[PDB]
């Protein structure tokens, strides 16, 4: 294991990382959010109805967009920039051009099929986007036509988030049959399937060469599970630590593993020692999501309490 | 009656040649040294709990950041302003009682009238905004309204208006800030004539604006209160914790009541029995028991709304 | 579809009064600042004023202050010129301008046909300097017009505030690159902008015939917005 | 009003494989609002594709439309007897109609033994001072073929006029009346006229000649 | 000072923002009625009668917020009919309506919902009649038409009356088909309702403990007539589960006819003769299954229709909770 | 493939990326955008 | 949408002369629907005449030959005409009426043929081609008539008053000096003579095969 290999190498000590900015305006609970690719806008989904897009170098507000159905679970920026995708208790994922298209709203395209929630979704290009439903199925759909083109079906259970490799070229899918499963996008089919958790798992993220990546569970851990080495890796748990973990993220070089917890904090752990290099407080309930920008330069929190923390 | 002054009047005959001035003589002649001790040792003990108290109360809030909610800034208020009560007036009191004068001149006696009658006033429309913001939110007169902080901020700022409009006043010369009593503590002459500074009109003023209609608004919101929450009581007669509601608010609304009464209706009573009976004439020993009443305010309106409270209790 | 219709336009003798519309639609008038540019007979452009989105900002010409008015009707999406002691020199094709403001906008993106103004007979600004006033020109060459403005148009921000617009002959101006480097919508890749602080150029490679016209720079870094003489393009 | 070229004119492809049709552009003018017309030999001019997907009246629907960027693309598995013909390719948003070379998209066949004959002037004609010499090659196509006139071993190819057929009734190919219109004069100074066709895949050409000593 | 231009990027974030404020205000008043069940083949269809039955519903008033979904279908009909007229080059059967065209596109900035007065009425009528929008709409199966243009544009005077009522077929074909939010938002005491009817039943709970939360009411649909104590079982489990210590649970106990003839012929120690003793026994069963809690006002209420003492008793619920939970939080308890 | 090859690939990639990490490095706030 | 267009009037013109094409409209309404014309030339470029709108609000005309050939149509009897003026030999060429504009070209009608020339109905030129030599390989001499500076085009030719076709191979017309070159040659004691006739006026030319 990683951890017992470590052990030799100096720790990092004292990571002490600052609130350099408040976003205020969201009016109830933050559900999700996502870096773009310039590491400087990001959109945050709240209960109020809206999806809004802030520039975060200026604390500027760039658009603030009013959903016509509240119950969202999950959004998604496109890579490019040019498209959000948001989901909904009516299984339909809703896609909207933030670049090209001038000015505010209409639906180019409302991608219904699912029998359950849109639980997940994230874009390749401005083409094909691959998303996850309660329906217990994983869909790769074309935009342009409308249709599921490609569909990833073998879970024997609701399907909570996904996460695209690097290359985008693959996926790997997390649902509350408590396992985890890689999908050839192209192919449209389950390269590989990893169980263990006794709990759903609720969060997933990769190492940034596309080699690895770790889970976050309710029931306490969060795990590595390397994909050539086919298996776990290391658990992270402390005894008394028996809530549920809602987040995770990589720092650039990989180092720092931020998570969420039930008890209001998020603990920011060395990745390669396996220690809490840090803490991000600041917050009156659960750090519900967070993300690190492509250029490492911010990590983002989102929370419960109906704030966002920007850190560096 | 009185050896009246300029700068103060002293209520004792001066056909004997024994009274002197305020800022002079121990007044020792007016009460034996016995209740000059009796008086600094009693404010002594009301630094001892005020202080211990109005501090604790602030170092909390700071401690726990959960508390720092629109609704209890206008305890942290109270707290300040009673902080004033403490300095502004046991301190200097005390010093100079211990010698029988005012030591520190009449800018130390304006001084003293000012940030007692200042803190006095911070209180009183602490109390009333408190209950008309809790009128506002639950019986919904108006029902379409919100009450967010800006509308805490504004409450706040109003009470320090109306404060700063009534204890000013008497430092420019509309009434006049004197030594009353032992002559050891400056305050509004309300007992005496002063056609220069229109004394009539500015005591009706306020016995009008910080008498009567803070009560008036207290009596009144809370009736509508205790009606409303009777009438809730009675719609669930089998919901046990209504009940048990209605009768603890009923409780604690009387305990309100009867506590402003005891801390203004002496007050009222002596300038009341002022204004009808001209022909008197009282001194220093029967003009400090409304001085008594108000001072001890400074302890158990901290302890009704603080310590009573019982999101407080837990954090001792 | 966006439209800017404007009108309003005619001949009027010196000291006289004058209203101006331009009415928008196919987008979110109220969302949009708006400008106002004149040309004279055979001259260049040159910017008159600007009303901010929600009218808070308000920008004018100092030969103007005073005797004109900038106005909008945003819930009818029209716009108003109240116009008062009309000179000699107010006599300008005046085309009303859009322009959105945020992080990544284009503005000056879209123009009116504009309307025809002509009135009867009777410093701290940064300058842009075109020297070559003409350049002749054969089909399928590559061209390079220069612009320098006595002052640094590159701020404190990182940003230089530098736009290029094309008039054809008889035609609305047409945005060619804004913020020094960014090609606007439907300009062909032949296009290219460069320059330092100071200096800039446009260069065209293998330049077609609809390339014919005069090239503006214009800086968007501080008001009064100014506007280059124009260097024309003529073949050979 | 710049028009649009459809690439190539004849399109012969392999059987089962893409063909492709290039349309390359005018103007930027786009929906998809492109046609191709075709006109059939002995048939009046018809549209067949309008709109990239609505099938016009009587249109075979082995036609594709699509295409990228500023290029656009009429694919088709095999070209057949209906799609022999001239095709011009317009965007239907805006007119004219754009005057393409047009596509004279037809499949190119193996090829055909020319019928080729030699003929001498005739005297009605030589009384008025002029001398034809004829070589008539028919059913000789595609253009992988040459016709060539030979005089005392050189070459000629000034005094030629042709007077060719159409696409041809029975095979579609090429036939050529060749004829050197000379003055009698220069047709006395040599002896032997010839005309050649030299062919590509067929190793040997045919020669017709006539000389004054054997007619 | 970098405000260069962007005093205008700055002046669009504080309008957005006032904007941001006011629809703030509105929200948070809404009181949320959630209707659950469906963990069987049935159950939320019996909630949806049980819905109809005890809580009536197609009010006027709900049926007035119809107006602007059934204007907008109109309007986009219409656009398509307008613009295939100008694509395919057909001209008026009269020149004079090429005024009318053009007064078209200007009255067309009357999209102002409710603004019926007779000459617009006319202006479409006299549009709707032409002979070159007739001709262009009977060939609509040419290109994309919505099947409702013809329902519409013949019944336009009905619908666009000021005390226009939407039927059921109108309701129904307002795309409020499949999961579908059911939704109904009539008046009553001045009070604005949201009734939403959902499922998920024995393990749904992780998708609505992750979206249901904070709601203002639930109204749970309990199957009074219902390996059965492994059933049991796992209803405990859900309805004592600690992750719900902090919700109001209201009870329904519907289907009591079916359950008064079961409990009549079928006796109650299936699970663990007279309707008393046995209601107070599942009561009591019921009730000891919290185990962790000091209480948890429920209202328990017995229906008939809506004409009868029931929507008394839910209007008073709903206001007793908010009091009691406004007291709360003011020092008070 | 046993778990120090993969850890010794973790590491050579985390190892040169403190000069573009503004946390482990930490940074200084000329060098930022996170002035206020 | 059988679409039933008529195109008549084309035929023998003088450059520069003036025609009136008509299109004959029936199996649809004539005023609800838009028009069009188009002219072909046999060379395989088209020359695209007008669009008119179905009663006459948008009319547009080739950048090339706006103002020279002009359209109108009458509603109350259905008919669309066509005035023909400043014609060139180039505009030799044959008429398509169709219902809409390219954007609905669903049917094309059958044309009527216009030839530009100032030549009158003029006899053709007929000249017999008989030379047996170089042939003495196949088997048979292809034998021939040659007609040349005719018109009106096309002028049939004909063996022996009509009597004798198989095997005949006809070139198309070559046009040179607003005259056209065609030769008829078949490949095969009887009077061999070559009619090359016009049925139409009846303008007949006989010439035997004889040298001369």
């Amino acid at each position: 294991t990683l951890s017992q290999i470590t052990n030799n190498i100096d720790p990092v000590g004292r990571i002490q990382m600052r609130t350099r900015r408040t976003l205020r305006g969201h009016l109830a609970k933050i559900y999700a959010m996502h870096w773009g690719t310039d590491s400087r806008l990001l959109v945050s989904a709240s209960q109020d109805g809206k999806l809004i897009i802030w520039d975060s170098y200026t604390t500027n507000k760039v658009h603030a967009i009013p959903l016509r159905s509240s119950w969202v679970m999950t959004c998604a920026y496109a890579p490019s920039g040019n498209y959000v995708a948001c989901g909904g208790l009516d299984n339909i994922c809703s896609i909207y051009n933030l670049k090209t298209r001038e000015g505010n709203v209409r639906v180019s395209r409302e991608l219904a099929g699912h029998t359950g929630y849109l639980s997940c979704c994230r874009f390749l290009d401005d083409n094909q986007i691959v998303t996850s439903s309660g329906d217990t199925t994983c869909a790769l759909w074309d935009i342009e036509t409308g249709q599921q083109t490609t569909t990833f079906t073998g879970h024997t259970g609701d399907v909570m988030s996904l996460s695209l490799a690097p290359d985008t070229r693959l996926f790997v899918s997390g649902a509350c049959d408590a396992s985890a499963k890689l999908w050839d996008v192209r192919e449209g089919m389950c390269r590989q399937t990893f169980t263990g958790h006794e709990s759903d798992i609720n969060a997933i993220c990769f190492f940034p060469n596309g080699n690895a990546f770790a889970t976050g569970s309710d029931d306490a851990t969060c795990r590595l599970f390397d994909l050539r080495a086919d298996q776990e890796l290391m658990t992270y748990s402390h005894d008394n630590i028996i809530c549920g973990i809602t987040s995770v993220s990589f720092s650039k070089s990989g180092r720092l593993l931020l998570a969420g917890y039930d008890d209001f904090n998020c603990n920011v752990w060395d990745a390669l020692k396996a220690d809490r290099a840090g803490v991000l407080a600041g917050h009156d309930n659960r750090v519900s999501c967070l993300g690190v920008t492509d250029d490492g330069m911010a990590v983002a929190t989102g929370s419960w309490d109906s704030f966002l923390k920007i850190w560096n | 009656c009185g050896t009246e002054g300029p700068n103060f009047y002293v209520p004792f005959s001066n056909k004997t040649g024994v009274v002197r001035s305020p800022f002079e003589a121990p007044q020792y002649y007016l009460a034996e040294p016995w209740q000059f001790s009796m008086l600094a040792a009693y404010m002594f003990l009301l630094i001892m709990l005020g202080f211990p108290i109005n501090f604790l109360t602030l170092y909390v809030t700071v401690q726990h950041k959960k508390l720092r909610t629109p609704l209890n800034y206008i305890l942290l208020n109270l707290a300040v302003a009673d902080l004033f009560m403490v300095f502004g007036g046991f301190t200097t009191t005390l010093y100079t009682s211990l010698h029988g004068y005012f030591v520190f001149g009449p800018t130390g006696c304006n001084l003293e009238g000012f940030f007692a009658t200042l803190g006095g006033e911070i209180a009183l429309w602490s109390l009333v905004v408190l209950a008309i913001e809790r009128y506002v939110v639950v019986c919904k007169p108006m029902s379409n309204f919100r009450f967010g902080e800006n509308h805490a901020i504004m409450g706040v700022a109003f009470t320090w208006v109306m404060a700063l409009a009534c204890a000013a006043p008497p430092l420019v010369g509309w009434s006049r800030y004197i030594p009353e009593g032992m002559q050891c503590s400056c305050g509004i002459d309300y007992y005496t004539p002063h056609e220069e500074t229109n004394n009539e009109s500015f005591v009706i003023y306020m016995f009008v604006v910080h008498f009567i209609i803070p009560l008036i608004v207290i009596f009144f919101c809370y009736g509508q209160l205790v009606f409303t929450v009777k009438e809730a009581a009675a719609q669930q007669q089998e919901s046990a914790t209504t009940q048990k509601a209605e009768k603890e608010v009923t409780r604690m609304v009387i305990i309100y009541v009867i506590a402003f009464l005891i801390c203004w209706l002496p007050y009222a009573g002596v300038a009341f029995y002022i204004f009808t009976h001209q022909g008197s004439c009282f001194g220093p020993i029967f003009m400090t028991i409304p001085a008594f009443f108000a001072k001890t305010s400074a302890v158990y309106n901290p302890v009704i709304y603080i310590m009573m409270n019982k999101q407080f209790r837990n954090c001792m | 579809d966006v439209q800017l219709v404007e009108s309003g336009g005619g001949l009027v003798q010196p000291g006289g009064s004058r209203k101006l519309s331009c009415s928008a639609s196919g987008f979110a008038f109220s969302s949009f600042g708006m400008h106002w540019v004149r040309q004279a007979p055979e001259k260049g452009l040159e910017w008159v004023a600007y009303i901010s989105s929600g009218s808070g900002t308000i920008y004018y010409a100092d030969t103007v202050k005073g005797r004109f008015t900038i106005s909008r009707d945003d819930p009818k999406n029209t716009l108003f010129l109240q116009m008062t002691s009309l000179r000699s020199e107010d006599t300008a094709m005046y085309y009303c301008v859009r322009s959105i403001y945020y992080y990544g906008s284009s503005p000056f993106d879209f123009w009116g046909q504009g309307t025809t103004l002509t009135v009867s007979s009777g410093g701290s600004d940064i300058v842009m300097t075109q020297a070559t006033s003409s350049v002749p020109v054969t089909p399928g060459e590559s061209v390079s017009i220069s612009c320098r403005s006595s002052k640094s148009l590159l701020h404190s921000n990182g940003n230089t505030y530098l736009y290029w617009f094309l008039q054809r002959p008889g035609q609305s101006p047409q945005l060619l690159i804004y913020r020094m480097s960014n090609l606007a919508s439907g300009v062909p890749d032949r296009f290219s902008g460069s320059g330092s602080g100071t200096a800039f150029t446009l260069t065209i490679s293998r330049l077609e015939a609809e390339d014919v016209g005069v090239y503006y720079c214009m800086q968007h870094l501080e008001y009064p917005l100014t506007f280059g003489a124009g260097t024309k393009l003529e073949l050979k | 009003d710049v028009v649009m070229t459809q690439t190539p004119l004849t399109l012969s492809v392999t059987i089962g494989q893409p063909a492709s049709i290039s349309c390359k552009s005018s103007q930027s003018l786009l929906e998809t609002s492109l046609n191709w017309l075709l006109q059939r030999p002995g048939q009046s001019p018809k549209r067949l594709i309008y709109l990239v997907s609505k099938l016009d009246s009587g249109v075979p629907d082995r036609f594709t439309g699509s295409g990228s960027g500023t290029d656009f693309t009429l694919k088709i598995s095999r070209v057949e007897a209906a799609d022999l013909g001239v095709y011009y390719c317009w965007q239907g948003t805006h007119f004219p109609l754009t005057f393409g070379a047009g596509t004279k998209l037809e499949l190119k066949r193996a090829d055909a033994a020319p019928t080729v004959s030699i003929f001498p002037p005739s005297s009605e004609q030589l009384t008025s001072g002029g001398a034809s010499v004829v070589c008539f090659l028919n059913n000789f196509y595609p253009k992988d073929i040459n016709v060539k006139w030979k005089i005392d071993g050189s070459e000629r190819q000034n005094g030629v006029l042709n007077s060719w057929t159409d696409q041809d009734s029975k095979d579609s190919t090429y036939s050529m009346s060749s004829t050197l219109t000379l003055t009698k004069d220069e047709y006395e100074r040599h002896n032997s006229y010839t005309c050649e066709a030299t062919h590509k895949t067929s190793t040997s050409p045919i020669v017709k000649s006539f000389n004054r000593n054997e007619c | 000072t970098l405000s260069a231009e962007d005093k205008a990027a700055v002046e669009r974030s504080k309008m957005i923002d006032r904007n941001l404020r006011e629809d703030g205000e509105k929200a948070a008043r809404e009181v949320k009625l959630l209707l659950l069940g469906a963990g069987e083949s049935g159950k939320s269809t019996i909630v949806k009668q049980m819905k109809i039955i005890h809580e009536a519903g197609y009010s006027e008033e709900e049926c007035k917020q119809y107006k602007a979904v059934v204007y907008s279908n109109t309007i986009q009909s219409i656009i398509a009919i307008i613009r295939a007229m100008g694509r395919l080059k057909i001209d008026f059967g009269d020149s004079a309506r090429a005024d009318d065209a053009r007064q078209l596109f200007v009255l067309a900035g009357a999209a102002e919902e409710g603004f019926m007065t007779a000459e617009l009425a006319g202006v479409i009528k006299r549009l709707w009649k032409d002979s070159g929008v007739q001709a262009c709409f009977n060939r609509s199966r040419e290109y994309q038409l919505n099947d409702s243009a013809a329902y519409y544009l013949n019944d336009l005077d009905r619908i666009a009356q000021p005390n226009y009522i939407p039927t059921q077929q109108d309701v129904l074909r307002t795309r409020v088909k499949t999961t579908g939010i059911v939704e109904t938002h009539f008046t009553f005491k001045d009070l604005h309702f949201k009734m939403f009817d959902v499922g998920g039943q024995r393990s749904e709970r992780k998708k609505w403990i992750h979206c249901f939360e904070g709601v203002t009411a639930i109204i749970f649909c309990v199957a009074l007539s219902d390996r059965m104590h492994e059933s049991m079982k796992l209803f405990d489990s859900i309805c004592n589960n600690k992750w719900f210590t902090d919700t109001s649970i209201i009870l329904f106990l519907n289907k009591k006819d079916l359950f008064e003839e079961k409990i009549k012929k079928s006796p109650l120690t299936i699970c663990y003769n007279t309707y008393e003793e046995a209601a107070a026994y599942i009561q009591c069963q019921f009730e000891d299954l919290n185990k962790r809690k000091d209480t948890k006002e429920i209202y328990t209420h017995f229906t008939c229709a809506t004409d009868t003492k029931n929507v008394q008793f839910v209007f008073d619920a709903v206001t007793d909770v908010i009091i009691k939970n406004n007291l709360k939080d003011c020092g008070l308890f | 493939m046993l778990v120090s090859k993969c850890c010794e690939e973790f590491r050579d990639y985390v190892e040169e990326r403190s000069g573009e990490d503004p946390l482990v490095k930490g940074i200084p706030e000329d060098k930022n955008p996170f002035k206020e | 949408c059988e679409v039933q267009l008529v195109e008549s009037g084309g035929g023998l013109v003088k450059p520069g002369g003036s025609l009136k094409l008509s299109c004959a409209a029936s199996g649809f309404t004539f005023s609800s629907y838009a028009m069009s014309w188009v002219r072909q030339t046999p060379e395989k470029r088209l020359e695209w005449v007008a669009t008119i709108s179905s009663r006459g609000l948008y009319t547009y005309f080739p950048d090339s030959m706006k103002g020279r050939f002009t359209i109108s149509r009458d509603n109350a009897k259905n008919t669309l005409s066509l005035q023909m003026s400043s014609l060139r030999s180039e505009d030799t060429a044959m008429y398509y009426c169709l219902r809409g504009g390219g954007y609905d070209a669903d049917y094309w009608g059958q044309g009527t043929t216009l030839t530009v020339s100032s030549a009158k109905t003029t006899a053709p030129s007929v000249y017999p081609l008989a030379p047996v030599c170089g042939d003495t390989t196949g088997s048979s001499v292809t034998l021939g008539c040659l007609v040349k500076g005719y018109f009106p085009e096309p002028v049939t030719l004909t063996w022996n008053s009509g009597s004798l076709s198989s095997g005949v191979h006809t070139f198309p017309a070559v046009l040179q000096s607003d005259l056209y070159t065609l030769s008829s040659s078949v490949t095969v004691s009887q009077s061999i003579t070559c009619n090359v006739a016009h049925p139409a006026s009846s303008t007949k030319v006989d010439k035997k095969i004889e040298p001369r």
